[PDB]
RNA sequence: GUGGGAGAGGGUGGUGGAAUUCCCGGAGUAGCGGUGAAAUGCGCAGAUACCGGGAGGAACGCCGAUGGCGAAGGCAGCCACCUGGUCCACCCGUGACGCUGAGGCGCGAAAGCGUGGGGAGCAAACCGGAUUAGAUACCCGGGUAGUCCACGCCCUAAACG
RNA sequence: CCGAGGGUAGGGCCCGUGACUGGGGCGAAGUCGUAACAAGGUAGCUGUACCGGAAGGUGCGGCUGGA
RNA sequence: CGCGGGGUGGAGCAGCCUGGUAGCUCGUCGGGCUCAUAACCCGAAGGUCGUCGGUUCAAAUCCGGCCCCCGCAACCA
RNA sequence: GUGGUUCGUGGAGCCAUGGGGGAAUCUGGGCGGACCACCGCCUAAGGCUAAGUACUCCGGGUGACCGAUAGCGCACCAGUA
RNA sequence: CGAGCUAGCCCUGGCCAGGGUGAAGCUGGGGUGAGACCCAGUGGAGGCCCGAACCGGUGGGGGAUGCAAACCCCUCGGAUG
RNA sequence: CGAAUGCCGGCAUGAGUAACGAUAAAGAGGGUGAGAAUCCCUCUCGCCGUAAGCCCAAGGGUUCCUACGCAAUGGUCGUCAGCGUAGGGUUAGGCGGGACCUAAGGUGAAGCCGAAAGGCGUAGCCGAAGGGCAGCCGGUUAAUAUUCCGGCCCUUCCCGCAGGUGCGAUGGGGGGACGCUCUAGGCUAGGGGGACCGGAGCCAUGGACGAGCCCGGCCAGAAGCGCAGGGUGGGAGGUAGGCAAAUCCGCCUCCCAACAAGCUCUGCGUGGUGGGGAAGCCCGUACGGGUGACAACCCCCCGAAGCCAGGGAGCCAAGAAAAGCCUCUAAGCACAACCUGCGGGAACCCGUACCGCAAACCGACACAGGUGGGCGGGUGCAAGAGCACUCAGGCGCGCGGGAGAACCCUCGCCAAGGAACUCUGCAAGUUGGCCCCGUAACUUCGGGAGAAGGGGUGCUCCCUGGGGUGAUGAGCCCCGGGGAGCCGCAGUGAACAGGCUCUGGCGACUGUUUACCAAAAACACAGCUCUCUGCGAACUCGUAAGAGGAGGUAUAGGGAGCGACGCUUGCCCGGUGCCGGAAGGUCAAGGGGAGGGGUGCAAGCCCCGAACCGAAGCCCCGGUGAACGGCGGCCGUAACUAUAACGGUCCUAAGGUAGCGAAAUUCCUUGUCGGGUAAGUUCCGACCUGCACGAAAAGCGUAACGACCGGAGCGCUGUCUCGGCGAGG
RNA sequence: UCGAUGUCGGCUCGUCGCAUCCUGGGGCUGAAGAAGGUCCCAAGGGUUGGGCUGUUCGCCCAUUAAAGCGGCACGCGAGCU
């Protein structure tokens, strides 16, 4: 989708909005299973650690279910599909037959009315979740766990997905939304299908405000400020850095790798 | 234009208050000295009810 | 109408083997590539040649034809779903309901453009090596768009019988 | 009231002119190369795209007006 | 005016700083191939080294004086 | 690897130690300025211990100390206005 | 010792007169094999417009032991973000 | 002590000078007094009036009221006062806050961390104009009142009887409970009208004894009705979720509802009853009292931003929590308890005066400044909180009087010319609101547009078309149309209310910034690109624990640059950086000890110490330019000259492509041509010899947008020729 | 003169020098006349308005009897810009 606009105001011409057709006549969220008071704040205890944040629409947290072995075997019916301000993926709310309700990040396909479930059993269909081993090599899938019982963590962004590649001992090779081939443990669930609402990468914010709404204040270039507060700074009419591009704190930012070398997680990785 | 003193009872006891100064090691010393110097008033005289 | 037949006609979903390039392991040495001839290039940091494993993209050998199909552009491994034209037989129905067609409308190779994806091989530009008086070329070694998919544009041709 | 015309204001079409610039035509014997016609010494022509003093080269698909 | 760089056969460049020995590409001349010209092949010629001085036995080469040439600075007022 | 002593790596001991290695109970151990022999001196890895010493919020005495711009910032209801 | 000024953010309340312009979306009609599309009517979008409050502080004039250690007069910027 | 712009105190000078704090404005009569421009009174005049009037909050803390008073305080005076002395004054179960709740954030048992101090910290607690909660209208004081008094109406606790039921928790669930913009229906506050009801009174100066003028025609009010409107399904079985248990909730499955029909629940009318009640006139105030009064206390109209509220529609940026309240069950307990109706009893702490857009607060001042919320009437101008006048109400701003010079400030007008002024039309003028005609290049189809340029606007009479509220009518109130006619120089007759255009530069744009000399071409901005980051992420803060990132997960997050959009972004990897290289060379501690030394009679003890084994880093081998950066010099050549497509040669890592170019880059420079001018060191268009452009420190363009900067024209003018007169301070 | 002598140009106001641009007097002239050239006396008075530049100065446009050169802190900011 992606709503468009006629130019009746510069900016609201290039501006592009999402299409909330996929939003089952829902909107008002569900008390109980979410929301919780969401403590918004751009800095830690005192100081500001991440810069340029703050401001932007008030938000309510939708406490989603990111570990599904909670209900192994208990099937549930997908009730609605709603908007979640805390993420890029739309989310689906679903009523188990157990009578319990919980939200799930909604996969592309999954339609309201559908029945979905989790566990070793589970049929390989959009929405169902199973330990990685039991999933057919090659099938795509989202909401992966990295270590058994620790909760989902990979491919949860709007319309992202990972593809299974092979098996190898108690591990199974994956291919993350980034292109890295990772070795994940067999016992990590991963609900099947891709995340959906993949038009998300196409929304043209539009104006200055639009960014402000999502809570992101203006970002000033180092080049603009002085030597006192950033490498690229001073002296006359602009300047060409004058040294290898660096961050406010001073480490190179055009090429310098960061992953800490001797990490134990190294051996389970294979790509880029 | 607007100036720098905008009186506020709450802020004043809340900041230069007595329990305020007792709470920290530096403030307790603030008291010591003032006590040791004589000062009729150890801390500002906030008021009302 | 009825009853049948051929076919790379079109779209969608899935799928198979060959081969190339790359990665990994084994094994293995003093050269491999390439050309009219050479060099550039690659190779004792373990190449080429051989075996085993994996990744990935694109095109379908033999059948294959001087063949078929489509209105044209064009269409080729295999499977299924949707769908267009067409031919024969039976001479049952309608009953002149026909032909062409300014404009319109739709389709339209390749290259090209927009957005996102993909990227093995190839390959404008581009960089080297040779060739020549000079080579912005023909030859060689590299290589980016593009070539691939989805959507939307572009409307060209020795779009030729 | 209308009203020739005069005034003011903004359009439309057409003609003349302009430093400078784009390509074109024409002009016996100036310069640079060899693109085409013979297999033209890289078969050629073509649509498009890029590049090059110049003819032109190359990529992609096409064409017999070549084999 | 000041700083440093440079004048070499016809053209463009080496040659010095560690003084004795001028080298390369083109061009020019003679000869070949071609019907002829170019290409290509075979041979040959050409340099008071910007000038006036001395430095040493000996100066393109070291050192000062001028003749042009090129580049850099001419700031605070 | 450092600190302490006069000792700033010095021929650098002795005394404390953060890190690594890691003993013995008198024929046992440390020390006398690297180290070794001799000759000597002490007896580590538990603790307590007056007096002699410092100070002057406070009381008292004395002044070749000041005398209200001096002397405490304040002789006076001053850490006040 | 200070964020009772100023800067940013966090929690929670408030304020923005009155006029303009008229997006989508619907509704009917037209169009077609189904469309795209085109009409009106409706609708009320927007870091949209005029303009107070309010938030500013453009240009000039005054003031310059000032009313004022930043002020006053005329003018001017934005004003549902 | 004579000096130190010395330190402290005192007193001179300028000097009876400058000032006396908004140009809103004063005059008079009568008081009191030792003394009046300045205090009290009356009359006239002026000023504010979306306040310069009322009502809260903050802050202030006696400033409030009254008697007695002027030394000082008051910019003068002062009998007055916000000043001096004294006395009086603030009354709450229902208003605000607390014996209630939570937010950010504080604190913090458990726990973690840190040399000490101290840092972190789920429970809990603190924490508020947010949630919760029961008083409305009049009367009284010199000063207080939703507080005292009167009328009416409520809330809790505690203890009873009456009677219903399984009651029952800090525990389960429900609810509380939510954004922005635009809105419907019915109401109220508020306001206009009245031939109608009620009133003291008034006929002025030429007319009027008249449906004449002037004044006023309400407030609160329990249940019930009535009118609006919000909430809400009711059954029965099954149950594996809601961390114990539930009959509750949730989720299945059948039934009747789909309606607000019915339950409740607010609002608003009416309501037993209670209260108020003008002008004028009489009085004595520093003010209030009395009469008008048995006051009347009615009918239409307009009408909210407020009320019904959890109303509805739409949109994306997706919009607190906890308690009260309902329900559910657990331990316990069912002679308890709890629910409902009637009683009586109990109902505490603090705040209450006064100032409050200002002389009582922040600015050292009775300071032309700064200060949050509610009410803010009428008439007219299209509207409105705008503007002019003006109710209520409050002011004339705490030195006056004369004078009528220069000059200054603020304002008004001007012959003829009109930008000649000047760095610059700086300034000031022209223009101006509504309605109707009518509008170009260009363009991103929106715009450009209020383009440009025009005509209308008052009053009178006639005819006439819609609504709205009333019944389908009169009235009242809104919007229209046609036709005649009247007066001025002039009809948004006053006040508020764009000058216009053409053309370049820069930045896309609305925004932002040097509080107190710079608002811009600078910052930001959507968007593009590069690079990091697999999640105990990267990055940042922190010694740490820990937190932010993020309760996010590559369509995500950090960093860098560029900066809408269009067309594009060429070559150089030699140096620097970064990325990739289980080979080499070096490379520290450590391992190793060939070998040598010092002492001992010696075993031994203690030193040096070569091979060799040794990381990261550098070196080396490759890559990488939307990484740091860089992107040539000299000669010759065409059949008039001329120039050079063409050639030679030198060096480089490679030798600036496109596009632009005397530029925001051009030194020589007022380059040289062309354009505007009578004249043009600027400006616009060209050429290219680019001192010293050039492609993401982007290149060249670009509609729209601008308190940006340059050039021109039209209009208009005191800017000027060139001044003159008048006004007030 | 740095315990401060405000500094280019313009504007307002001037004032002085003569090495005179104009007007008056005069000699030589290759001075027929008219008009010039050059020089001597002479400073009493006069010495225009615009276009461009911050400009001084200059170049132009239209004139004029002429469109004079210089000084006074490159006259004059407790006079202005
Ligand atoms: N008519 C020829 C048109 O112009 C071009 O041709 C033009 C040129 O290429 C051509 O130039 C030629 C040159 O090619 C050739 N190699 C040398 C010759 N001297 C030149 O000649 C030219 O100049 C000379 C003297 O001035 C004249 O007398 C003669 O007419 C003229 N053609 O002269 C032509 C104009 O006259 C295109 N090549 C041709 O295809 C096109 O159709
Ligand atoms: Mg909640
Ligand atoms: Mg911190
Ligand atoms: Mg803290
Ligand atoms: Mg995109
Ligand atoms: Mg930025
Ligand atoms: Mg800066
Ligand atoms: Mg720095
Ligand atoms: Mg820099
Ligand atoms: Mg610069
Ligand atoms: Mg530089
Ligand atoms: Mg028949
Ligand atoms: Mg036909
Ligand atoms: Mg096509
Ligand atoms: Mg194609
Ligand atoms: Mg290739
Ligand atoms: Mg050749
Ligand atoms: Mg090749
Ligand atoms: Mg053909
Ligand atoms: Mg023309
Ligand atoms: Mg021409
Ligand atoms: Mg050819
Ligand atoms: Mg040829
Ligand atoms: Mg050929
Ligand atoms: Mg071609
Ligand atoms: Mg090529
Ligand atoms: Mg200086
Ligand atoms: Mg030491
Ligand atoms: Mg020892
Ligand atoms: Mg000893
Ligand atoms: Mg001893
Ligand atoms: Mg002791
Ligand atoms: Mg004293
Ligand atoms: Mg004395
Ligand atoms: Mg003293
Ligand atoms: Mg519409
Ligand atoms: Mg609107
Ligand atoms: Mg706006
Ligand atoms: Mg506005
Ligand atoms: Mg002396
Ligand atoms: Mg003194
Ligand atoms: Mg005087
Ligand atoms: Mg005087
Ligand atoms: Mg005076
Ligand atoms: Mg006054
Ligand atoms: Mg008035
Ligand atoms: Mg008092
Ligand atoms: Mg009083
Ligand atoms: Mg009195
Ligand atoms: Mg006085
Ligand atoms: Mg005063
Ligand atoms: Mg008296
Ligand atoms: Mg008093
Ligand atoms: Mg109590
Ligand atoms: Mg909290
Ligand atoms: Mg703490
Ligand atoms: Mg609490
Ligand atoms: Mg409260
Ligand atoms: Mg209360
Ligand atoms: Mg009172
Ligand atoms: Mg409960
Ligand atoms: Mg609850
Ligand atoms: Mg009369
Ligand atoms: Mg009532
Ligand atoms: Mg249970
Ligand atoms: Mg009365
Ligand atoms: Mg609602
Ligand atoms: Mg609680
Ligand atoms: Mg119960
Ligand atoms: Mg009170
Ligand atoms: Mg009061
Ligand atoms: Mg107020
Ligand atoms: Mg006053
Ligand atoms: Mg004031
Ligand atoms: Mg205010
Ligand atoms: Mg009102
Ligand atoms: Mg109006
Ligand atoms: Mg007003
Ligand atoms: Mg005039
Ligand atoms: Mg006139
Ligand atoms: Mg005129
Ligand atoms: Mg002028
Ligand atoms: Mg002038
Ligand atoms: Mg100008
Ligand atoms: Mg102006
Ligand atoms: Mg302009
Ligand atoms: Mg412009
Ligand atoms: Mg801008
Ligand atoms: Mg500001
Ligand atoms: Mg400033
Ligand atoms: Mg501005
Ligand atoms: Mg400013
Ligand atoms: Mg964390
Ligand atoms: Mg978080
Ligand atoms: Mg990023
Ligand atoms: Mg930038
Ligand atoms: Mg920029
Ligand atoms: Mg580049
Ligand atoms: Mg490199
Ligand atoms: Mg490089
Ligand atoms: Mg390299
Ligand atoms: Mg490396
Ligand atoms: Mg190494
Ligand atoms: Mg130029
Ligand atoms: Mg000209
Ligand atoms: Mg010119
Ligand atoms: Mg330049
Ligand atoms: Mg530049
Ligand atoms: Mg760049
Ligand atoms: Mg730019
Ligand atoms: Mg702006
Ligand atoms: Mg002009
Ligand atoms: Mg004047
Ligand atoms: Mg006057
Ligand atoms: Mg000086
Ligand atoms: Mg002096
Ligand atoms: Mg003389
Ligand atoms: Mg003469
Ligand atoms: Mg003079
Ligand atoms: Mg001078
Ligand atoms: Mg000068
Ligand atoms: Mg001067
Ligand atoms: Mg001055
Ligand atoms: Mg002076």
């Amino acid at each position: 989708a992606v709503k468009k606009f006629k130019p009746y105001t510069p900016s609201r011409r290039f501006m592009t909005v999402a299409d909330f057709s996929e939003i089952t006549k829902t909107e008002p969220e569900k008390s109980l299973v979410k929301p919780l008071k969401k403590t918004g704040g751009r800095n830690n205890q005192g100081r500001i650690t991440v810069r340029f944040r703050g401001g932007g629409h008030k938000r309510l947290y939708r406490i989603i279910d990111f570990k599904r072995w909670d209900k192994v075997g208990i099937p549930a019916k997908v009730a609605a599909i709603e908007y979640d301000p805390n993420r890029s993926a739309r989310i689906a709310l679903l009523h188990y037959v157990d009578g319990e309700k919980r939200y799930i990040i909604a996969p592309d396909g999954l339609q309201v009315g559908q029945q979905v479930v989790a566990g070793p059993d589970a049929p390989i269909q959009v929405g169902n979740a199973l330990p990685l081993r039991f999933i057919p090599v090659g099938t795509v899938v989202h909401a992966v766990e990295l270590e058994p019982k620790k909760g989902a963590k990979l491919a949860r962004a709007a319309g992202t997905s990972a593809q299974i590649q092979g098996r190898e001992g108690d591990y199974v090779i994956l291919r993350l939304p980034s292109g890295e081939l990772r070795k994940v443990h067999g016992e990590c669930y991963a609900t099947v299908g891709a995340v959906g609402n993949a038009d998300h990468k196409n929304i043209v914010l539009g104006k200055a405000g639009r960014s402000r709404w999502l809570g992101r204040r203006p970002h000033v270039r180092g080049a603009a400020m002085n030597p006192v507060d950033h490498p690229h700074g001073g002296g006359e009419g602009r300047a060409p850095r004058g040294r290898p591009p660096a961050s406010p704190w001073g480490w190179q930012t055009k090429g310098l790798k960061t992953r800490k070398r001797r990490k134990p997680s190294s051996r389970f990785i294979i790509a880029r | 234009m607007k100036r720098t003193w905008q009186p506020n009872r709450r802020k004043r006891a809340k900041t230069h208050g007595f329990r305020a100064r007792m709470r920290t090691p530096g403030g307790r010393k603030v008291l010591k000295r003032r006590r040791q110097k004589g000062r009729w008033r150890l801390t500002p005289a906030v008021r009302k009810r």
